[PDB]
RNA sequence: CGUAACUAUAACGGUCCUAAGGUAGCGAAAUUCCUUGUCGGGUAAGUUCCGACCUGCACGAAAAGCGUAACGACCGGAGCG
RNA sequence: CUGGCCAGGGUGAAGCUGGGGUGAGACCCAGUGGAGGCCCGAACCGGUGGGGGAUGCAAACCCCUCGGAUGAGCUGGGGCU
RNA sequence: GUAAAAAUGUUCAAAA
RNA sequence: CCGAGGGUAGGGCCCGUGACUGGGGCGAAGUCGUAACAAGGUAGCUGUACCGGAAGGUGCGGCUGGAUC
RNA sequence: UAGCGCCGGCCAACUCCGUGCCAGCAGCCGCGGUAAUACGGAGGGCGCGAGCGUUACCCGGAUUCACUGGGCGUAAAGGGCGUGUAGGCGGCCUGGGGCGUCCCAUGUGAAAGACCACGGCUCAACCGUGGGGGAGCGUGGGAUACGCUCAGGCUAGACGGUGGGAGAGGGUGGUGGAAUUCCCGGAGUAGCGGUGAAAUGCGCAGAUACCGGGAGGAACGCCGAUGGCGAAGGCAGCCACCUGGUCCACCCGUGACGCUGAGGCGCGAAAGCGUGGGGAGCAAACCGGAUUAGAUACCCGGGUAGUCCACGCCCUAAACGAUGCGCGCUAGGUCUCUGGGUCUCCUGGGGGCCGAAGCUAACGCGUUAAGCGCGCCGCCUGGGGAGUACGGCCGCAAGGCUGAAACUCAAAGGAAUUGACGGGGGCCCGCACAAGCGGUGGAGCAUGUGGUUUAAUUCGAAGCAACGCGAAGAACCUUAC
RNA sequence: AGCUAGUUGGUGGGGUAAUGGCCCACCAAGGCGACGACGGGUAGCCGGUCUGAGAGGAUGGCCGGCCACAGGGGCACUGAGACACGGGCCCCACUCCUACGGGAGGCAGCAGUUAGGAAUCUUCCGCAAUGGGCGCAAGCCUGACGGAGCGACGCCGCUU
């Protein structure tokens, strides 16, 4: 790309494509479940993952993951959406801030607490 | 009838006590392959118990091969015990049991 | 006549007959009986009209087939003044 | 066969002339030009819609309206089937 | 420059 | 005179949405056939053209990224 | 007061239980279907500590937009080919200017911030003070090798004069014979044709085969080639005319006039489109015959556009050497076409193979580079979606050019090993076939297996390589039912 | 991918503190554009900050400098200076008052409220210091400013 070449184009800058829409470019959207439910994962693995359909504050609605052992959700949950897609789940590239507004933290869970919400547990 | 799916695109193993279809029903292992199925079906032989069944997971059917032979002798309804096809002539699951 | 992961439907198959069994394109049409077919549009409300879907009673290639700017004291449906 | 008639407007084809362009061109611009079953509209030729007339003015008329109006135009006289 | 004719089915890990 | 703004009319760009329809992607014992990979059983592929349920087939020119005694 | 993250690899840190492709983990590769350092808990360990982790956004790693610092023969990527506009680049020598460029001085570059010091709050964070750097730019002075510019000169680049060379280079006109088909005439008779084998087809209304005569169209056998020419596409009987490019010899002329080239303009195989003409052979479509499960194909018999010519469109291609053009430099050996000459050879242009150094991922390239360098254009930046959609432009149309994104994948892919495989090949064996004799399948009975039946008819072996097998001894024993 | 009528320039005027199509008549056809005009999207810019070996890339929160705005929009008055956040006039939207004839209002000042949101504080203390305004001065005013309050939000020091 001769040095005149370059003069008179230039370098093409590189942009990126937020894999995330929250928007906002938020780190957290307060949204509210409108369907819960399991999906069957991709190709390789097989179980019966938690999700739950969102309706976001920034309008949209997307489909969120719910990490841990069983929940207290259902169809008009009000959750906090955190960010992060799940490779094995087909388009869900959210998660559920576990612990927040009507979503409980994980009962009886002790490794880790910082995720899933969970307190700690005093057992003395 | 039919199948009853919501987001999952794959019947799961309804593990027996449940299969009300034939008697005895006595499960086994994970051995034969699914159709790029991430691994393994879930076997039941059972009544006589000289005859084996692996399910359908798209199918929504368990499909039964002889004790014997290996050879895949109907595909019958967990929910009944009526059976739904005929016997395929074309495969063999001895081959994984 | 039969047949595909529920039903549906039938790319597929069997079979009888023919000189050969209707292609493209169009289709409730200046053709559609059932019929004001069914969706959708327009209206407060629309057997008409416009746009779609074909199970086309009974389109279809020069008794032309499907379009087409311009033209029309033609026949239809809309608004504004 | 031989004569006659078609107010006045409008649009502005081809050509030419000049400038531009090219290796030469094609071609592009203005100006001139004045084409056409072109446009508006009397005469003229019609006969669309309505109203009237219905022992009529009239055995096809009248009023308003509308079509054509240099063309496959209208029309007199002389002829033929 | 010349073999008529023969479609199609199965799916993981072990070494240092 | 100008003039915020209001009103009327016609344009230009974008966005959402729509009966229906086109193709694109993914699916855990769907259907049909075998087009390509070994001369894949008619060498393949290519621009183009006509055609057939489907891959595709055939015509013309092309390439070798083709075997073979 | 002590907490949170982590312990499968990147990544520091290992064991028990629970679970059993479920419950779940997750940043990538991936883990989980019974011993799970990857899931949940525990013990223990690692890391950091009033914090530890998570999500979001930015730089980094990413030389993955590459000035520093990349590439394009097959991985993504050379424009199908010329001509040429702006623009980018410019041979050897002397002189002038002094814009660039270099140096010096000075103005400016505020404060804070950032760097070096020294101090002030007990230290630090913060903080004061002083020092020092700062591209840029402005004014003044100086230098001139290089780039530029004005002027003078040269010939090694480019072009031109002269005389000859080869060639399927292109366009127009004309002409020859071979052969195919059709018609006419003669002679003659029972089949011809075609395939793997056939059939449909053609033939006693006289075909095929042969002879003679005529019409018409298309393509040019032997020469002919690892051959030549052209920018590419592409070009082939012979003849003449009009015309392009190119190679050598002579050193005679001009005197840097040169290279490249966005856009523009012209050209551009076959197929296809329009108007008119021509039409022998061939042949999409189409109709038959066979093959086949089917055969909308392969093979056979027919057969129309089209192929052919003129004029006008179309503008694509594996338009391929998949390699842009130009100039210089870096061993030769061999054969071939074409020249010049002091003809076992020297010398110039071009076409091939093997190959120095060297480049390269390898495969291979190598004075015809993919080597070593400079000038200019073109293009690439993950696979799919997609050369699609929309907009624009062009087209009679078919379509062509320009040319995305959403979403999705954890790859796509190049070259080369090792095998395996082949309705690929070469050479070679075996009761593998052929050659030959006796058999099973058939019937009766014995037995082993399947299946079915049953209170149970115990278990296992399952193409070859399970089936008189385990059982080389089942009346209860055996014996597991 | 073409743009342009006050359009580009001229002459003479008006306007300002002043140049100038800034505006007005008259004249002339000009002005700009692939060195990307015109158009659309987006955005306050800078000293600096973040990151990187550097070049470069990203950025403009606090602090200092400059521009712009003061519910949306327009106008001018006074004035050295403004088209003026806590001045004025008009229109629009919203709020409150009314005796329905009409009125008053502008937190993007400090604090607080409300809404929105993943989320952002006290209706605190003082003019003692510094700076500002008026004043002979004393002094008056100063939510600038000087401090304190709340929040592990950051950096730093400290403890179990
Ligand atoms: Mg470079
Ligand atoms: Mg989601
Ligand atoms: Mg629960
Ligand atoms: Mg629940
Ligand atoms: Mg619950
Ligand atoms: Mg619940
Ligand atoms: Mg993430
Ligand atoms: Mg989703
Ligand atoms: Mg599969
Ligand atoms: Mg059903
Ligand atoms: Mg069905
Ligand atoms: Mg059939
Ligand atoms: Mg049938
Ligand atoms: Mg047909
Ligand atoms: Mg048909
Ligand atoms: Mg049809
Ligand atoms: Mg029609
Ligand atoms: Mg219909
Ligand atoms: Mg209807
Ligand atoms: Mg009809
Ligand atoms: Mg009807
Ligand atoms: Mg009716
Ligand atoms: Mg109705
Ligand atoms: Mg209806
Ligand atoms: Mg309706
Ligand atoms: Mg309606
Ligand atoms: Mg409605
Ligand atoms: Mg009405
Ligand atoms: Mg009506
Ligand atoms: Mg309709
Ligand atoms: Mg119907
Ligand atoms: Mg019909
Ligand atoms: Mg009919
Ligand atoms: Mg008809
Ligand atoms: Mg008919
Ligand atoms: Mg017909
Ligand atoms: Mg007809
Ligand atoms: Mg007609
Ligand atoms: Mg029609
Ligand atoms: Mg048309
Ligand atoms: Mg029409
Ligand atoms: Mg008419
Ligand atoms: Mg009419
Ligand atoms: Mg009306
Ligand atoms: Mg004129
Ligand atoms: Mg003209
Ligand atoms: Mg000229
Ligand atoms: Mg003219
Ligand atoms: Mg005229
Ligand atoms: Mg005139
Ligand atoms: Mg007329
Ligand atoms: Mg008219
Ligand atoms: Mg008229
Ligand atoms: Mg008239
Ligand atoms: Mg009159
Ligand atoms: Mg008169
Ligand atoms: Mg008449
Ligand atoms: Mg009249
Ligand atoms: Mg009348
Ligand atoms: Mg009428
Ligand atoms: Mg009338
Ligand atoms: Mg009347
Ligand atoms: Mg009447
Ligand atoms: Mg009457
Ligand atoms: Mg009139
Ligand atoms: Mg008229
Ligand atoms: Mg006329
Ligand atoms: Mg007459
Ligand atoms: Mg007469
Ligand atoms: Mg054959
Ligand atoms: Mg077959
Ligand atoms: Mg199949
Ligand atoms: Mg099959
Ligand atoms: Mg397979
Ligand atoms: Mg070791
Ligand atoms: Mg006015
Ligand atoms: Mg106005
Ligand atoms: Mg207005
Ligand atoms: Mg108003
Ligand atoms: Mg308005
Ligand atoms: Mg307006
Ligand atoms: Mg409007
Ligand atoms: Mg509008
Ligand atoms: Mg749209
Ligand atoms: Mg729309
Ligand atoms: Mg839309
Ligand atoms: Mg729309
Ligand atoms: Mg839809
Ligand atoms: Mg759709
Ligand atoms: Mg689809
Ligand atoms: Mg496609
Ligand atoms: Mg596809
Ligand atoms: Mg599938
Ligand atoms: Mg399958
Ligand atoms: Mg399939
Ligand atoms: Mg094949
Ligand atoms: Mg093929
Ligand atoms: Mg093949
Ligand atoms: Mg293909
Ligand atoms: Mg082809
Ligand atoms: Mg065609
Ligand atoms: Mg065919
Ligand atoms: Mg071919
Ligand atoms: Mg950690
Ligand atoms: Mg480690
Ligand atoms: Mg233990
Ligand atoms: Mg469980
Ligand atoms: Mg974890
Ligand atoms: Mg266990
Ligand atoms: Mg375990
Ligand atoms: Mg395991
Ligand atoms: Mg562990
Ligand atoms: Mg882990
Ligand atoms: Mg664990
Ligand atoms: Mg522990
Ligand atoms: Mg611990
Ligand atoms: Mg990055
Ligand atoms: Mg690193
Ligand atoms: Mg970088
Ligand atoms: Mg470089
Ligand atoms: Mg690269
Ligand atoms: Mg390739
Ligand atoms: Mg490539
Ligand atoms: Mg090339
Ligand atoms: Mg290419
Ligand atoms: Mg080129
Ligand atoms: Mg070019
Ligand atoms: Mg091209
Ligand atoms: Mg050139
Ligand atoms: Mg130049
Ligand atoms: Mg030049
Ligand atoms: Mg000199
Ligand atoms: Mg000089
Ligand atoms: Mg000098
Ligand atoms: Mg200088
Ligand atoms: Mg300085
Ligand atoms: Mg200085
Ligand atoms: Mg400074
Ligand atoms: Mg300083
Ligand atoms: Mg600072
Ligand atoms: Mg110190
Ligand atoms: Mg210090
Ligand atoms: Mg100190
Ligand atoms: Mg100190
Ligand atoms: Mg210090
Ligand atoms: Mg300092
Ligand atoms: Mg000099
Ligand atoms: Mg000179
Ligand atoms: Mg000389
Ligand atoms: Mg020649
Ligand atoms: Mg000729
Ligand atoms: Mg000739
Ligand atoms: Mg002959
Ligand atoms: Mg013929
Ligand atoms: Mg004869
Ligand atoms: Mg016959
Ligand atoms: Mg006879
Ligand atoms: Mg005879
Ligand atoms: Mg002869
Ligand atoms: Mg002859
Ligand atoms: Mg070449
Ligand atoms: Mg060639
Ligand atoms: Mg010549
Ligand atoms: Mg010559
Ligand atoms: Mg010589
Ligand atoms: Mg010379
Ligand atoms: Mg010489
Ligand atoms: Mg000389
Ligand atoms: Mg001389
Ligand atoms: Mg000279
Ligand atoms: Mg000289
Ligand atoms: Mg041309
Ligand atoms: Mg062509
Ligand atoms: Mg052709
Ligand atoms: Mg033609
Ligand atoms: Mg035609
Ligand atoms: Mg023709
Ligand atoms: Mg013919
Ligand atoms: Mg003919
Ligand atoms: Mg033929
Ligand atoms: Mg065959
Ligand atoms: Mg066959
Ligand atoms: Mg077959
Ligand atoms: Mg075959
Ligand atoms: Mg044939
Ligand atoms: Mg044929
Ligand atoms: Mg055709
Ligand atoms: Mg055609
Ligand atoms: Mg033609
Ligand atoms: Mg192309
Ligand atoms: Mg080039
Ligand atoms: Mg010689
Ligand atoms: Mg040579
Ligand atoms: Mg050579
Ligand atoms: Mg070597
Ligand atoms: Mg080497
Ligand atoms: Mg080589
Ligand atoms: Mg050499
Ligand atoms: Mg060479
Ligand atoms: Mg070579
Ligand atoms: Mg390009
Ligand atoms: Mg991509
Ligand atoms: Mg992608
Ligand atoms: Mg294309
Ligand atoms: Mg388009
Ligand atoms: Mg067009
Ligand atoms: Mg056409
Ligand atoms: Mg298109
Ligand atoms: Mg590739
Ligand atoms: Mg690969
Ligand atoms: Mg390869
Ligand atoms: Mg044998
Ligand atoms: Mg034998
Ligand atoms: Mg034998
Ligand atoms: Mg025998
Ligand atoms: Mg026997
Ligand atoms: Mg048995
Ligand atoms: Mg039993
Ligand atoms: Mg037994
Ligand atoms: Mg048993
Ligand atoms: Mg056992
Ligand atoms: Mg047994
Ligand atoms: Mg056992
Ligand atoms: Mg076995
Ligand atoms: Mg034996
Ligand atoms: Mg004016
Ligand atoms: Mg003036
Ligand atoms: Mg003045
Ligand atoms: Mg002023
Ligand atoms: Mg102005
Ligand atoms: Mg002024
Ligand atoms: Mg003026
Ligand atoms: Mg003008
Ligand atoms: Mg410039
Ligand atoms: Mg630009
Ligand atoms: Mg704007
Ligand atoms: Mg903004
Ligand atoms: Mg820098
Ligand atoms: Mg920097
Ligand atoms: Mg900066
Ligand atoms: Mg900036
Ligand atoms: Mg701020
Ligand atoms: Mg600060
Ligand atoms: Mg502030
Ligand atoms: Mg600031
Ligand atoms: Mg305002
Ligand atoms: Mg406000
Ligand atoms: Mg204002
Ligand atoms: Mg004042
Ligand atoms: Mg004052
Ligand atoms: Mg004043
Ligand atoms: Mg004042
Ligand atoms: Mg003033
Ligand atoms: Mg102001
Ligand atoms: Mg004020
Ligand atoms: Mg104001
Ligand atoms: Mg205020
Ligand atoms: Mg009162
Ligand atoms: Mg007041
Ligand atoms: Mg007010
Ligand atoms: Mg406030
Ligand atoms: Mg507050
Ligand atoms: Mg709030
Ligand atoms: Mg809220
Ligand atoms: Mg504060
Ligand atoms: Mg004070
Ligand atoms: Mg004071
Ligand atoms: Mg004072
Ligand atoms: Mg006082
Ligand atoms: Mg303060
Ligand atoms: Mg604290
Ligand atoms: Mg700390």
């Amino acid at each position: 790309p001769t040095i005149n070449q370059l003069v008179r184009k230039g370098r093409e800058k590189v942009r990126k494509k937020s894999k995330v829409p929250a928007l906002k470019g938020a780190p957290f959207r307060r949204g509210v479940c409108t369907v819960v439910r399991t999906v069957t994962p991709k190709k390789p693995n097989s179980a019966l993952r938690k999700v739950a359909k969102v309706r976001l504050t920034s309008g949209y609605e997307v489909t969120a993951y719910i990490p841990g052992e069983g929940h207290n959700l259902q169809e008009h949950s009000v959750v906090l959406i955190r960010g992060g897609r799940v490779k094995d789940l087909p388009g869900v590239r959210y998660h559920i801030v576990r612990g927040v507004y009507d979503a409980a933290g994980v009962k009886d869970r002790k490794k880790s607490r910082s995720k899933y919400g969970t307190k700690k547990p005093k057992e003395a | 009838k039919g199948f009853k799916d919501y987001g999952h695109d794959y019947h799961p193993a309804p593990k027996t006590e449940n299969i009300k279809g034939l008697g005895d029903l006595k499960p086994g292992i994970p051995k034969t392959p699914k159709q790029n199925g991430g691994g393994k079906r879930k076997r039941w032989t059972g009544d006589k118990g000289r005859k084996i069944y692996e399910w359908d997971s798209q199918a929504g059917e368990l499909e039964g091969y002889r004790a014997s032979d290996g050879q895949h002798l109907g595909s019958f309804d967990p929910k009944t015990g009526n059976q739904l096809k005929g016997p395929d002539p074309k495969r063999n699951i001895k081959k994984y049991l």
